[PDB]
């Protein structure tokens, strides 16, 4: 899309970058009132470096690797849950 | 051996405060960030001073007689230092902001600007020892009613004028018995006086305002007090007065506005010397030389430094830093200059015994990655976020090819083979790993394999393998030349960055991001050890936490090792202030640096009762200086190291004392005496029995020394022949060294090898520049003499 | 600058002339490739 | 690096546990009699015994073996090291102080000159400087390059206890009575201090040795000072 | 409530799943003890997890093993991979790091396959 | 006797010996004044730095 | 003198673990029974390339050696013997089979003749292997031979070749069976008694090399 | 003559050539700049000792570094 | 000045080069210097002449510093006995 | 690493005699390379001393 960007690009779209919506869309969260809560405490990368501001835009490529750190809480009870807990690499 | 001091500190040449000369004009000392640093103009050399205040800086100076400094950050955290051995010395706390400070010019005194009032305060002394309680407030003075903007001293020690946002400017007497001598207060500018001066003869007071007034006071008539005699306007347009000074001795007024622009006056007459512009952002202070000729320039939004001489118009030094960039860096491998690149987008070449950017390299558009030398040292390369990789030489300084990919794809890493042929560069979404030939710029292969992005690469040495790692858990070993294209994979545990290799090409360390280093052997795949480096880092807490100061793995990893040359030890550091180093053979840390304890850097410190963020992206060894560069958020960071003061000997026993050797050199038996100082180690013992050895037996002794303290010889000789000036005796011995035990570091090649960059970094960078010298003198007689022109 | 204030880890901050950053004070044109001269 | 703690017992069982949950790790037993001085390097890769039967004993620790075994001729009160140069110190009881580094395992510096027990040791953290403090209530300090003292302070009190700082500007010092600690302030940072033994070639004696101009006149020098001068005269225009 | 850690294993298709608790010896797969392991000749290759740091690393916990799917080569494999690192996770966060670091650098230099396995697959040439 | 090393600094660790500390002001800050041993010392009265 | 005690409890763990296991857990044994200590290769120019300084506890050591160039002369000696031996068409993927009949063979070799049997292996290898080769060079048509060396590697492949393939020709059909056979045919080969097949291709490659050289 | 400031002396020079060396090739082999950049070649001519010097040096530290 | 262009051709390669330096030797030592800096139009091959002879003496300015391997053979030949 | 090893009074003689001849040709014709370059940037910058 060239010439209609004038159109399309608009809140909706430049807030549907943001971390907690893209946590909901991949929905490593029940809503964003504790998305915010999660990324808030800090149990959340993206890369290699943890992210705290709740107002972070993660991009195109970054978005394949916004995942839970290791050594946390929601880690060890998603695996747990799931019964992998598989406890070599710290979680 | 791992005695690093915190030695240089280069890029960021100003950021914050007002540049001092010394008490001559030799040493420029200037606030930059957090620290100090001093620039010895004549013996032109840098460094920068060990200590640290608690914020940034605020202002500096040192005294006439040139033996005791002060610093003074933001808020009163007042650190003396005295000068002459760069010692911290006491460590005192003004209770609140300080504006500017100055030293008496007899050096018994100084005054401060708090706020709205006027410290006064007599100094401590230099020759007798460490006090404990050592300033004396001598007065305070409270006339003003707004804050006060800067100070001035007289020339002798009596009168000193205090100009202030609110619009008097006032003259204050040291002593209360001689009060009723002058206390006024001249008003009369429109708005804020910026500047007040005295003249030579001090009758003759000038004031300078905000917009641009200069106010000449003088005691004239119609007891008869204070009128103005003459009023000079500057007239530019919409640029205020930003800083002044004025040198009274020749009477010149330099006067730096708002818009990058300065302006110097001889003033009595008023008269324009000399106008010129800076930039498109304003100079934030001046300063003179103490007899009138050098006059040196700090603006303060980009962070760039000039210094000026004006009787011929022509500089010393104009450097310039970063705002908040210095995303890698790399040495030569003759280690006599360091390349950074800055992630605003451009690349600085200082050179490592010099402090200066001897060489911008402004040409990407987007930030930058990595940087990477090959072929000795004069070929480099570049690697953008803008889509490209790019060549440059460091001979006619001039890009010659711009590799790119066909698709707009940024890069993060970058290698080059030794056989300056091939060029691989890694990006972040493509997964691939590209090679570029550099004789023809095209793209050789889109030489894939891997599953995820990586993130570092490394060509070798010695075979010139590729050992590339990515966030697929995986290093990848390839072998790319002759008919074969091998691929090996090795699998970590964790996520992987931060590769880097030893030198001898046999093996492979990586870094992880479960807070490990590992080493891969490469003609195997099997491990050695993994240094264990996740409870050795203390990352800062942060302003924006709910968590605690130690549990949160914010940067427990570390982004960025490379090995040392000798193979044993490796530094190491991450996105945390700590840098480590360790060794592999033992796994554990040699030692540990704090690099920065600015609280400005919000993850600084780890008990504070968005922001800029303490960090270091690229730490590299130098090829031969014993010196190791971090790349942090402040800007190049040298830790460098010594023969000195730390007395480590190599197996002396009860009659081996520096009397004995220089005994045993007055007896002559040198080669005696000198195995008699290599054991013992020390620098001046060292230094003394190599000069006194005479020439006419250095044939024998170069022949009998012994097998095992010749590395240390030829560093040595190296290190000592860079800096010093005997080069015919410098060279006599190496001509006399590796003509008797040539052969020997031929079959022992790996371990003389951070010896053998030094010597051939003594050559090709001072006496093959004076033998071409003698050359061209020589050949420039010939022809004068050969040839015959009479018009 | 906004954009990628807004989408990176970390912060980033932004008469007769002269210029601070150069090539090289030395060469000035006495290192030319002898191939373009 | 933390994660070991090393105990020298009165029956030469000197027990090595681990810190983090004081299990005990291993058990190296050579002397006969009490044991009085343990220390370790930094690499975890040489570590010193010193027991008062008289004799020292150099072992591996990344093995268990032993591999070296010294003896000496006289009791032993008290050990330090200086990790940073491989050297160590003992006290004798022929009152003598013998420092040995712990690759080589010779006897490298025999002190003699105090006249009553010996109680305090430290090694200032450059390697330059022991300060031992002794019951005939003196304070040395040994310079081990040149094997002499610098100078005796003698102090009223007997000095019990002497540390240095980390970096080598305070001793801590504390003596038989008086409940604070003594510190002192050295002169040691601020100007090279003379090398002349005292009792009751000035450039190896200030410990520095500044280039003489050139050595004879056929010996080619350079500018003495900077290098780019020659290049900013040959083109400065 | 006892201090208990989980590990996975896996070679081929075969899964080993072991749980490392405080006990006083005892080792089981699939209730069995160590001694009775199934093809009768590899039984050294499950023992040498348990043989290269000695027994009293092995006399304060017990482990039970469930193991499903595989051959049985690829099964014993499993079982020694899940021995080996459910020792060393154990070590790692209940007794010193030392000891940990120290079984995972005597791991590692046996072969690491004892602890990590290559699970990417081919090359296409 | 007279060292050339080390000067005497300041003794720590001690704020009193039996001898009765006196007390004064400084205009604002009330400060004691104790006696240790050979030396004495300054104390504030407000936060008891000295 | 000198005394290291590391462990203080009599540690017995609660499954009752076998005495040999656990006198094997002071030393790595192969079988349980053989040291890798005090095996050296009498021959030089075979060291790093017959590998006997790993003491393993079975030769099933399933690593990776084979997606290199020189990394399948590491893997230790008697596994890359028992790999070698387990190819034919009645047999591929028998390697429990091949493994079981080289702990046979090893055994009635210490049975008869006790040296240690990986001593008779190494240095059967390093008698094996041949020395000299010939090659055919091109010569348009013409049947010349040409002498050429081997390299190690080659000796090591060809003489692991010869033996086993030997013990095949040697109990094709007849009374006995692959073990015992390689066990006579690989103490033959020890002695260098030139009875065994290997040494019999080794003399005739050696003998047609030095004759058309 | 004496061997100081080797460098500093061969940069004079060669500034006193390439500043106004011209009228020196001008008004060559009269005999007063003659005999005087005669005698200053008879000293100058020692001075390829350290050529000598250095361009062994650099290629016997080349040859044992790389060969 | 047409056998400077000559010369100025014959300059730019590694064979025919050591004749054109001899050339420009012998013009340059036989000639007069106003002569040949005022012949038309002589400073716009001049100009090109000079980069190419000197990365020729860089050229072999290396070379006459490679050849110092024969002296370390001297050398070790003499230590060998 | 051979030739180091050889003894041969006649190679040695050979190797001297190859050596300064040669240097002696070498530092010939760097000679004329070094006389020529710098007296063409003498004709060169005094034609530019004239108008420049």
């Amino acid at each position: 899309k060239i010439s209609d960007l004038e159109n399309k690009v608009t809140v909706s779209a430049i807030c549907r970058r943001r971390l907690p919506v893209i946590m909901h869309r991949l929905k490593m969260a029940e809503t964003i009132q504790d998305a915010v809560k999660f990324i808030e405490q800090g149990h959340v990368r993206v890369g290699p470096n943890l992210i705290n501001d709740p107002a972070y835009l993660v991009t195109r490529n970054m978005e394949d690797y916004v995942t839970w750190v290791d050594n946390s809480k929601i880690k060890k009870t998603l695996l747990r849950y799931r019964n992998q807990i598989d406890d070599f690499d710290f979680s | 051996k791992s005695d690093f001091k915190f030695s240089n500190l280069l890029g960021t040449v100003y950021r914050q405060g007002n540049i001092t000369f010394s008490d001559d004009g030799k040493q420029l000392l200037s606030p930059v960030g957090n620290r100090v640093s001093v620039f010895d103009l004549i013996n032109n050399k840098s460094f920068t001073f060990e200590y640290e205040h608690r914020k940034n800086i605020a202002a500096i100076d040192l005294n006439k007689q040139g033996t005791l400094l002060i610093s003074i950050d933001e808020d009163g955290r007042a650190i003396l230092v005295n000068f002459k051995a760069r010692n911290v010395l006491h460590h005192f706390n003004f209770k609140e902001k300080c504006s500017a400070v100055k030293f008496s010019p007899d050096g018994r005194l100084f005054a401060l600007a708090s706020g709205r009032f006027l410290q006064i305060w007599k100094t401590p002394d230099v020759n007798k020892d460490r006090q404990f309680a050592p300033f004396v407030r001598h007065r305070v003075h409270a006339g003003h009613f707004q804050d006060i903007t800067s100070l001035t001293w007289s020339q002798d020690s009596r009168f000193i004028l205090t100009t202030s946002k609110d619009l008097s400017a006032k003259i204050w007497s040291v002593d209360s018995e001689e009060k009723n001598l002058a206390a006024t207060t001249f008003n009369g500018h429109r708005d804020y006086v910026m500047g007040a001066f005295f003249s030579h003869d001090q009758e003759k007071i000038y004031t300078v305002s905000k917009d641009g007034a200069v106010f000449v006071w003088e005691f004239t008539k119609r007891k008869y007090s204070w009128r103005i005699t003459k009023k000079h306007f500057f007239y530019a347009n919409q640029a205020k007065v930003k800083c002044v000074t004025f040198h009274p001795a020749t009477r010149l007024l330099a006067v730096g506005f708002t818009s990058g622009e300065f302006r110097l006056y001889d003033l009595p007459d008023f008269t324009l010397i000399q106008q010129l512009s800076m930039g498109q952002n304003p100079v934030n202070t001046v300063s003179v030389n103490q007899t009138g000729e050098w006059l040196a320039f700090g603006s303060s939004k980009l962070g760039q430094l000039l210094v000026y001489e004006w009787q011929s118009e022509s500089y010393i030094l104009k450097q310039q830093g970063h705002f908040d960039s210095t995303n890698s860096l790399a040495y030569s491998p003759d280690g006599s200059r360091v390349v950074t690149a800055s992630e605003d987008g451009k690349i600085k070449v200082w050179d490592i015994t010099s402090g200066f950017c001897l060489a911008t390299f402004e040409e990407h558009t987007s930030s930058v990655t990595a940087v990477q030398f090959a072929k000795r040292g004069q070929v480099m390369f570049s690697s953008s976020l803008d889509g490209t990789v790019r060549a440059w030489d460091l001979i006619r300084y001039r890009n010659f090819r711009t590799f790119t990919g066909t698709e707009r794809i940024q890069f993060n890493c970058l290698a080059v083979d030794p056989s300056g042929e091939v060029v691989c560069a890694g990006s972040l979404d493509n997964f691939d790993i590209h090679v570029w030939s550099v004789q023809t710029g095209q793209l050789l292969d889109a030489l894939s394999g891997h599953e995820g992005p990586v993130s570092c690469l490394s060509f070798s040495q010695e075979n010139s393998v590729l050992a590339s790692a990515s966030w697929d858990k995986t290093i990848r070993i390839w072998s790319i030349f002759g008919r074969s294209q091998q691929v090996e994979p090795i699998e970590v545990y964790s996520d992987v960055l931060a590769l880097s290799m030893r030198p001898d090409g046999k093996e492979v360390a990586v870094s992880t991001l479960k807070g490990q280093i590992s080493i891969f052997n490469i003609e195997d795949a099997k491990q050695v050890g993994n240094i264990d480096c996740r409870k050795d880092i203390i990352s800062g807490r942060f302003n924006q936490d709910r968590f605690t100061a130690k549990n949160s793995e914010r940067s427990k990893f570390f982004t960025t090792i490379h090995y040392s040359f000798d193979g044993m030890a490796i530094v190491a550091g991450g996105n945390n202030n700590s840098i480590c180093l360790y060794d592999v053979p033992n796994e554990v840390l040699l030692k540990r640096f704090i690099v920065s304890r600015n609280m400005a850097l919000n993850g600084t410190l780890e008990f504070l009762n968005m922001r800029p963020e303490v960090r270091v992206t690229s730490v590299q060894f130098s090829p031969t200086a014993n010196a190791f560069a971090a790349a942090s958020t402040e800007g190049l960071l040298i830790y460098s190291t010594n023969d000195t003061i730390l007395f480590d000997p190599f197996d002396l026993d009860v009659d081996v004392t520096p009397h004995s050797t220089v005994e045993a050199l007055r007896e002559k038996q040198f080669l005696n005496a000198l195995v008699m100082a290599f054991r013992l180690n020390e620098e001046y013992l060292i230094n003394k029995v190599y000069e006194a050895i005479p020439i006419k037996e250095i044939p024998l002794v170069a022949s009998n020394i012994p097998a095992i303290y010749l590395p240390r010889i030829l560093k040595f000789i190296g290190d000592f022949a860079i800096e010093s000036q005997h080069i015919e005796f410098n060279l006599i011995w190496i001509k006399a060294l590796l003509s008797a035990s040539g052969g020997y570091i031929n079959e022992h090649k790996y371990l003389f090898s951070t010896a053998m960059r030094s010597i051939q970094r003594f050559i090709v960078r001072v006496a093959k520049e004076v033998v071409n010298t003698t050359t061209d003198n020589k050949y420039t007689y010939r022809f004068l003499v050969s040839t015959d022109g009479s018009m | 600058y906004k954009l990628d204030v807004l989408s990176s880890v970390h912060f980033v901050p932004k008469t007769i002339s002269m210029e601070d950053a150069q090539p090289l004070y030395m060469s000035n044109a006495s290192s030319l490739a002898p191939q373009e001269i | 690096c933390g994660n070991f703690g090393f105990i020298g017992s009165s029956n030469g069982s000197i027990t090595i546990y681990n810190m983090q949950s004081g299990i005990l790790r291993k058990k190296y037993k050579l002397h006969k009699r009490a044991v009085t001085g343990i220390s370790l390097d930094g690499m975890n890769r040489k570590m010193v015994s010193c027991g008062l039967d008289g004799i020292v004993g150099f072992y591996d620790f990344n093995k268990s073996t032993l591999l070296g075994k010294l003896k000496l001729d006289a009791p032993i009160t008290a050990m330090v090291y200086h990790r940073s140069s491989d050297l160590f110190a003992l006290a004798l009881d022929d009152l003598s102080i013998v420092v040995i580094d712990a690759v080589t395992q010779r006897v490298v510096r025999q002190l003699w000159g105090h006249s009553n027990r010996i109680t305090a040791f430290d090694f200032s953290p450059e390697g330059r400087w022991i300060v031992s403090a002794s019951l005939d209530s003196t304070i040395r300090t040994w310079d081990l390059p040149t094997g002499g003292c610098i100078d005796g302070i003698i102090v009223d009190n007997v000095a019990t206890n002497v540390k240095f700082s980390p970096n080598g500007d305070l001793l801590a010092t504390t003596h038989v009575t008086g409940n604070g600690i003594c510190i002192w302030t050295n002169r040691a940072q601020f100007k090279t201090v003379s090398t002349r033994t005292i009792d009751e070639l000035n450039d190896i004696d200030f410990n520095t040795y500044t280039s003489l101009e050139q050595i004879d006149k056929e010996l080619l020098t350079l500018s003495i000072g900077p290098r780019s001068k020659m290049n900013t005269l040959l083109h400065l225009d | 409530a006892v201090p208990s850690v989980q590990t996975f294993g896996k070679k081929k298709s075969a899964t080993a799943v072991a749980h490392v608790k405080a006990g006083k010896g005892l080792i089981k797969v699939n209730g069995s003890p160590i001694t009775l392991v199934e093809p009768e000749i590899l039984r050294f290759k499950v023992y040498e997890p348990l043989l290269l740091v000695g027994l009293d690393k092995f006399s304060n916990i017990d482990i039970r093993v469930r193991v499903t799917g595989g051959g049985h080569v690829s099964q014993v494999y499993a079982i020694r991979q899940a021995i080996a690192k459910g020792l060393v996770a154990y070590h790692q966060k209940y007794v010193d790091e030392q000891s940990k670091n120290e079984l995972k650098k005597a791991f590692t230099s046996y072969d690491r396959t004892l602890l990590i396995a290559d699970s990417r697959r081919p090359e296409p040439k | 006797k007279n060292s050339k090393i080390f000067s005497p600094f300041r003794i720590i660790g001690n704020v009193s010996n039996g001898v009765p500390f006196a007390t004064g002001t400084l205009g604002s800050t009330f400060y004691i004044v104790t006696c240790v041993g050979k030396t004495f010392q300054i104390y504030d009265a407000n936060t008891l730095h000295l | 003198d000198f005394e290291v005690v590391e462990e203080f409890t009599p540690v017995v763990l609660a499954t009752p673990i076998p005495e040999e296991v656990q006198q094997a857990q002071t030393e790595i044994k192969l079988f349980n029974k053989w040291s890798f200590e005090e095996v050296e290769v009498k021959d030089a120019s075979l060291v790093d390339y017959v590998q006997v300084r790993q003491p393993i506890f079975v030769a099933h050591t399933a690593g990776r050696y084979a997606n290199k160039r020189f990394r399948k002369a590491q893997c230790p000696i008697i596994e890359r013997l028992t790999n070698s031996l387990m190819m034919n068409g009645r047999n591929n993927g028998k390697k429990l089979k091949a493994v079981r009949i080289i702990k046979h063979t090893l055994d009635i070799i210490n049975v008869l003749t006790d040296q240690n049997p990986i001593q008779v292996v190494v240095d059967a290898i390093t008698n094996t292997g041949p020395r000299e080769d010939t090659t055919r060079v091109g010569g348009g048509g013409a049947a010349r031979r040409q002498a050429v060396d081997v390299s190690p590697l080659r000796r090591v492949n060809q003489a692991i070749a010869l033996l086993t393939i030997g013990a095949r020709e040697a109990a094709f059909r007849n009374i006995k069976t692959i073990a015992e056979t390689l066990a006579e045919e690989l103490i033959n080969a020890a002695k260098g008694s030139s009875t065994s097949y290997a040494i019999k291709k080794k003399d005739e490659l050696e003998r047609v090399a030095k004759s058309n050289r | 003559k004496s061997n100081k400031n080797f460098e500093l002396y061969e940069t004079f020079m060669s500034l006193l050539f390439k500043a106004h060396g011209d009228v020196i090739h001008a008004n060559n082999k009269n005999q007063d700049i003659a005999s005087a950049l005669q005698n200053w070649e008879d000293v100058h001519k020692k001075e390829d000792r350290l050529d000598d010097l250095v361009k062994f040096c650099m290629g016997v530290a080349a040859f044992v570094t790389t060969a | 000045i047409l056998l400077m262009k000559r010369c100025r051709d014959w300059n730019t390669n590694a064979k025919t080069h050591t004749i054109a330096q001899r050339t420009i030797r012998c013009i340059l030592m036989h000639h007069n210097i106003a002569k040949l800096s005022e012949i038309p139009g002589m400073v716009k091959i001049v100009d090109a002449i000079i980069p190419y002879t000197q990365r020729h003496f860089t050229r072999v300015d290396n070379l006459v510093e490679q050849s110092y391997i024969l002296d370390y053979a001297l050398v070790e030949m003499d230590k060998l006995f | 690493k051979e030739l180091v090893s050889q003894k041969n009074e006649e190679l040695k003689l050979q190797i001297n005699r190859v050596k300064t001849e040669l240097r002696s040709a070498l530092k010939s014709t760097e000679d004329d390379l070094g006389f020529n370059v710098q007296g063409l940037k003498f004709v060169k910058q005094q034609w530019n001393l004239r108008h420049n």
